[PDB]
């Protein structure tokens, strides 16, 4: 989806 | 508590996450439309805040395969598209 804030979770 | 905007003042560092955050979705969100140009520019303006292209580059090759970074490295170079567009113009056979 329109949401690349998957791997940011990251920090 | 105060107010919400995007580049505030940039000693925060919560701040450049939002907005780094931001950016990074928003230009995705804008590829789900079509506008890589955009998202070319947008990515551009990520790596300008965040200062580590390198990492995001690992992690945008990782987190799905990006065909709009390939756009991005292409948007960057002209002159180097210029030299294969006449060398071997383009394109030329071996044997």
């Amino acid at each position: 989806g329109p949401r690349l804030s998957r791997l940011l979770s990251y920090a | 508590r105060a107010g919400l905007s995007k580049l505030p003042d940039l000693k925060d560092a919560e701040a450049v996450q939002k907005f780094f955050l931001e950016e990074i979705q928003l230009g995705e969100e804008l590829l789900a439309q079509g506008d890589y140009e955009k998202g070319v520019d947008h990515l551009t303006n990520a790596i300008a805040v965040c200062g580590q292209p390198q990492q995001l580059l690992q992690v945008l090759q990782q987190t799905l395969p990006p065909p709009v970074f390939q756009m991005l490295l292409t948007k960057l170079p002209t002159i180097s598209q210029r030299i294969v567009s006449a060398q071997s113009l383009g394109e030329d056979d071996v044997e």
